[PDB]
């Protein structure tokens, strides 16, 4: 009831300033990103379980938990399709001890946001129902073939789990289904999601803030490593070429679509059973092959040769190479970061661009 | 005031040069500065279409000009042709068929090519060698010559103890229909355009300065021509670099020497061979400073929904004008309180101001806090402001002509048909035959009734 | 390798004409008959007959 | 699967979730209580 | 027939039938109006549409006050 | 609010055969059209910015960044600031032969992060749009092709347009950006 006690002053005239400057400082951070040279579950079948509790709407997060969880898995599905585009999506509302398949699984965020943007108005009664959520993404992703590292992320809240059923029979049938199931949890440290976590071959997590959530989101957007245990096969794939009407629709192949559609005059074809799709990349819905543009290879390149750490020194530091090898710039600040290899320059506004978008090195291309 | 009031009208640099004599332009187009100038006014449209058509000596058939644009486009199109047309660029040939040829005005096109590569003149820059100049002046002390001189004729304006105006200046304001001077043993007054004057841009102050300087032109020896370049030498000039004066008639140096008194230059000796072109200078620009924040300056009011205005600055003039559209209630070493009144405001249409200057004076002082708002100022204020001067401004004043109690219909019609025919129609009846001519172009119609 | 580092560091020596050398207008008039609808470049596509 | 891959299992309450009452003495219809009933007891 | 070159007024209604109060009252000098061409328009003597212009705002705000 | 960056493929191996070519095209009048389009682009609107890099074969230097002959003064500068560094760049310059095909990925790269910083610079009244032009003239090497889809998809991301104007050959990597 004394919190304005907290400024202090000695000289007072940049004293206040001092104390600002400390709380300015003190309400932020940085995050923590982790490099590795192994392997990675590239085609990933994830599949999103929401709770629909009594605990969401709490109003632990400044609008109701499930506002802000849904907000931020919409930014989920943003930059995981922006990021993996051979995979999929598939969301369940766990709602009134039972489990409710809202979104399948596929591989466009339109359905997914749609949906989303539909279920930010939904009611959120009962109790939540582990068992028979991951009933739902067991049954479909049993027969996901073998090379999938199937996942499944439960962005879980209550504390009752009430299951139907023995819930230590499905942890020992997904350890033997070789899915991976992941909790990223609200206000507490629950044992049997713990031991879901650290058996399935997940990771646990508990939310502080809304950037502490953020982060954890952003941790299980990236792909994670596979196990010892996960199929290494080689899935036929096809590379269908764009195809306009072909010469003015000079004998063409009037076609409506393949999935309130119009009259398609051109596009893509299949290299299997030579269908009709009008976007790429989508799985063949009558064949069974995976059909890749080829640079939606090349848009998830830059995990399997990746980025190094960055030199991070502040000081002055022998800098006879005064400008940004980045942007041309001076060094208006005390961070200057060095690379490994070539080791050249770089400024704050270089690092965060390479580290997070541009995903090289500059001087290392040269 | 039986006509309307006077709404203060920027012409914005086309109602300017659309509508002077082709052989003026002809002339202005002579150097590259005008021709830059002119380039920069035009839209986008007009702009690439220039730039396009530079660097040929063929006149193009009007179907390429009609077939560059995607169809949906037309109505916001023929704006740009007919600007061109007009304003003396776009002077039409022949192709030896029927296809009317459209060629660059080849003054104005070799201008702008000197204006983007190399050229014959020499911009009037010289320089014989002066190097570290005599009391050489630095660039924030023109900030702030700026600041002294210009706030010197608005304060003027105003009416403060501080007028240093040299009484040409002073003639001029009286000339121009802003200090209008009555009861000649000398109280100068402000007239509403004065007012209107005072709530606007800067750059928009200093142009309407320049609209009104040579719209009287033909009084002290002065061509119009000669001045524009130099308006335009003026505002493609940089601070930093320094002038040199030789090369310039004597009545250039008359009006270099006004212009000192505006303070849009820093001389330092009146018989001296140099000018420092000041920031007042450069931003000499037909059009509008921001609605959210001034190069000049940087915003400093603070417009709360408590109708409430916080302004972090400390000057004379601009309290002045914010007790124009307000009235102020604190006054800090750092800030004055003051609150948006509809007596206030109603004050402030009496005098006469159409409020679009108030939401935009707010608008471009706004703070850097009050910005990162979509809306910057908050939407009930601003239309409540236009609520204001829809109460106050409800009369529509017209000097017309009575048509009444025909003694027919056939006649009624005629009449109406024949003020329809030389568009002096202004108000019809239907039923009881009460029709409103133009009075001036009336007696047309009556020598007609002498006539039928 | 060595015939071109030699033209070129010759070539680069002296520079700048910006009237004279960028522009004849008969190749400006002959781009403009070719981006015009009938000529070269402009492919006679984005047609697509229904 | 089945009708939701199993049913609801009685969490707790399943005499206080709508107590004695489909609208003491009031009306049962209530399918999540006669089933929780039905399996509790 | 009758070519009188009056002032044409233009208003809301409202107005309107205020100035044909005011000008029945006859208070800016005479029946400066002389007839009612519209539902909306009126006419009024030239050289009194400046005491018009002042006394009808200043006399619209005396009329909420008693 | 606009800022084009101007890439031109300086490969001193072509516009040499060019130039023994002893055709009317040479390197001048390239790097005189890109000033002329330079001054245009600046010349449009107060507002607008230029940048101008050059793709040599084994650095990506910069070229950008009173009036003596009527034009503009900033123009001047400009221009002056361009001959210049163009003088510098590739009449005092080196031979290697192991990395003799140009490059066009850094170069890229580093008009990405320069859109970057100069986003950073922007206030919050006004916004930037963005695009890169290239004009390629030689032939890309292969070899980058990891790294130069990569390039890409930051102007994916960053919302910066590419256009290209190829002179000799086509480039499918360039098209494909
Ligand atoms: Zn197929
Ligand atoms: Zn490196
Ligand atoms: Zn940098």
């Amino acid at each position: 009831x004394x919190x304005x006690x907290x400024x202090x002053x000695x000289x007072x005239x940049x004293x206040x300033x001092x104390x600002x400057x400390x709380x300015x400082x003190x309400x932020x951070x940085x995050x923590x990103x982790x490099x590795g040279q192994v392997r990675l579950g590239m085609m990933r079948h994830l599949y999103v379980v929401v709770d629909g509790s009594r605990t969401m709407e709490d109003q632990d997060l400044k609008p109701n938990r499930l506002t802000c969880t849904l907000k931020l898995l919409e930014y989920f599905v943003e930059e995981y399709f922006d990021q993996n585009p051979i995979s999929q999506i598939g969301i369940i509302v766990t709602k009134s001890k039972r489990a409710e398949k809202l979104t399948e699984l596929s591989g466009n965020p339109r359905k997914h946001i749609t949906s989303l943007k539909k279920a930010v108005d939904m009611t959120c009664h009962g109790e939540p129902s582990l068992y028979n959520s991951l009933s739902i993404a067991m049954q479909t992703l049993k027969h996901m073939p073998g090379h999938t590292s199937r996942e499944v992320l439960i962005i879980f809240s209550s504390l009752t789990t009430c299951d139907p059923s023995n819930i230590y029979d499905l942890i020992k049938t997904l350890k033997a289904a070789k899915i991976r199931v992941s909790v990223i949890g609200l206000s507490a440290e629950v044992r049997v999601c713990t031991v879901l976590a650290r058996e399935t071959g997940g990771t646990y997590h508990v939310i502080l803030d809304e950037s502490h959530y953020k982060e954890l989101l952003t941790h299980h957007v990236s792909p994670p490593p596979a196990s010892s245990s996960s199929e290494c096969s080689l899935i036929r794939m096809g590379f269908p070429q764009h195809t306009i009407x072909x010469x003015x629709x000079x004998x063409x192949x009037x076609x409506x679509x393949x999935x309130x559609x119009x009259x398609x005059x051109g596009g893509y074809f299949c290299p299997q059973c030579r269908a009709k799709y009008c976007e790429l990349p989508v799985e063949c819905k009558i064949c069974g092959l995976t059909l890749v543009s080829a640079p939606h290879l090349a848009r998830s390149y830059h995990h399997l040769f990746p980025l190094d750490a960055f030199q991070e020194i502040p000081l002055e530091e022998y800098n006879g190479e005064r400008f940004c090898y980045g942007c041309q710039g001076e060094l208006k600040d005390q961070h200057v970061y060095v690379c490994a290899v070539c080791q050249n320059v770089f400024c704050v506004d270089c690092d965060v661009f390479v580290h997070d978008s541009l995903h090289c090195c500059p001087g290392c291309i040269h | 005031r039986g006509l309307n009031r006077v709404h203060l009208q920027c012409r914005n640099l086309q109602e300017f040069l659309g509508g002077l004599s082709p052989g003026v332009l002809d002339r202005l187009y002579g150097h590259p500065a005008t021709c830059l100038a002119v380039f920069r006014e035009l839209p986008s449209l007009a702009k690439n279409w220039v730039m396009r058509m530079l660097f040929l000596e063929q006149p193009l058939p009007q179907a390429a000009v009609a077939l560059w644009v995607k169809k949906e486009f037309s109505k916001a199109q023929e704006e740009s042709t007919g600007l061109l047309s007009g304003l003396r660029i776009w002077h039409t040939q022949l192709l030896p068929g029927g296809l009317q040829g459209l060629i660059l005005n080849p003054i104005f096109r070799q201008n702008l090519r000197i204006a983007l590569l190399g050229g014959g003149k020499a911009w009037s820059d010289d320089t014989s060698q002066l190097g570290p100049d005599k009391h050489a002046r630095d660039v924030p002390s023109l900030d702030k010559y700026a600041e002294e001189r210009w706030e010197v004729v608005l304060h003027f304006m105003v009416g403060s103890p501080s007028a240093a105006v040299s009484q040409d200046l002073a003639q001029l304001l009286s000339q121009a229909g802003l200090m209008k001077s009555t009861e000649p043993g000398e109280p100068p007054c402000i007239t509403s355009a004065g007012f209107q004057f005072l709530l606007l841009d800067t750059p928009a102050q200093l142009w309407y300065f320049m609209l009104q300087y040579l719209q009287t032109a033909q009084s002290r020896g002065m061509d119009l021509v000669e001045i524009l370049s130099f308006l335009f030498q003026l505002s493609f000039s940089t601070l930093g670099k320094d002038y040199s004066v030789e090369g310039m008639s004597d009545s250039l140096l008359n009006f270099l020497q006004h212009l000192r008194e505006f303070g849009l230059v820093f001389q330092r000796k009146r018989k001296s061979r140099r000018y420092y072109p000041t920031r007042l200078a450069i931003n000499l620009s037909s059009g509008v400073s921001g609605a959210g924040g001034t190069v000049h300056q940087p915003g400093f009011i603070v417009v709360e929904t408590n109708y409430r205005l916080y302004a972090y600055t400390e000057s004379e003039l601009q309290i002045a004008l914010i007790a124009l559209f307000s009235e102020m209630l604190y006054r800090f070493p750092n800030m004055v309180v003051a609150q948006v009144t509809r007596e206030s405001v109603q004050q402030a249409i009496a005098s006469g101001i159409t409020a679009q200057q108030i939401i935009h004076f707010l608008r471009t002082r706004a703070h850097p806090v009050m910005l990162k708002q979509t809306p910057v100022l908050p939407p009930t204020i601003t239309d409540q402001i236009r609520l204001w001067e829809l109460e106050r401004d409800r009369l529509r004043f017209t000097e017309g002509v009575l048509y009444n109690q025909f003694l027919s219909q056939v006649d009624f019609e005629l009449l109406l048909a024949h003020a329809r025919e030389l568009g002096v129609l202004v108000f019809e009846n239907s039923a009881k035959r009460l029709m409103v001519v133009t009075p001036a172009g009336h007696s047309d119609v009556k020598r007609f009734w002498k006539r039928q | 390798i060595i015939n071109s580092f030699q033209s070129i560091r010759q070539e680069m020596e002296a520079y700048t004409p910006k009237l004279t050398q960028v522009l004849s207008s008969s190749a400006a008039s002959s781009t403009i008959t070719a981006l015009s609808p009938g000529g070269a470049l402009m492919q006679x596509x984005x047609x697509x007959x229904x | 699967x089945x009708x939701x891959x199993x049913x609801x299992x009685x969490x707790x309450x399943x005499x206080x979730x709508x107590x004695x009452x489909x609208x003491x003495x009031x009306x049962x219809x209530x399918s999540d209580i006669i089933e929780s009933i039905f399996r509790t007891y | 027939v009758n070519v009188l070159k009056g002032v044409l007024i233009e208003c809301d209604p409202a107005m309107k039938q205020f100035l044909l109060y005011l000008d029945e009252s006859n208070a800016l000098g005479k029946k400066f109006i002389i007839q009612d061409i519209d539902d909306t328009h009126v006419f009024v003597i030239a050289e009194l549409v400046n005491v018009l212009q002042e006394r009808v705002g200043e006399l619209m705000d005396q009329n909420a006050f008693s | 609010l606009n800022l084009l960056v101007i890439v031109v493929d300086a490969n001193p191996i072509w516009w040499g055969k060019q130039a023994l070519k002893e055709s009317q095209f040479t390197l001048s009048k390239c790097i005189d059209a890109v000033m002329v389009l330079g001054n245009s682009h600046l010349f449009m609107n107060r507002s607008n910015k230029l940048a101008v890099i050059a793709s040599h074969i084994q650095e990506s230097r910069f070229l950008y960044p009173g009036s003596k002959d009527g034009k503009y003064e900033l123009l001047t500068s400009a221009n002056e600031v361009i001959v210049e560094e163009i003088k510098d760049l590739m009449t005092k310059s080196d031979i290697k032969g192991q990395h003799t095909e140009t490059l066009l990925a850094g170069s890229l790269a580093k008009a990405l992060c320069y859109i970057h910083r100069m986003n950073k610079e922007v206030k919050d009244n006004q916004e930037m749009k963005s695009r890169i032009l290239v004009i390629k003239a030689a032939e890309d090497s292969a070899l980058q092709y990891m790294n130069f889809m990569n390039v890409i998809f930051a102007a994916q991301k960053q919302n910066i347009l590419i256009d290209a104007c190829v002179l000799d050959s086509d480039s499918g990597l360039l098209q494909q950006a």
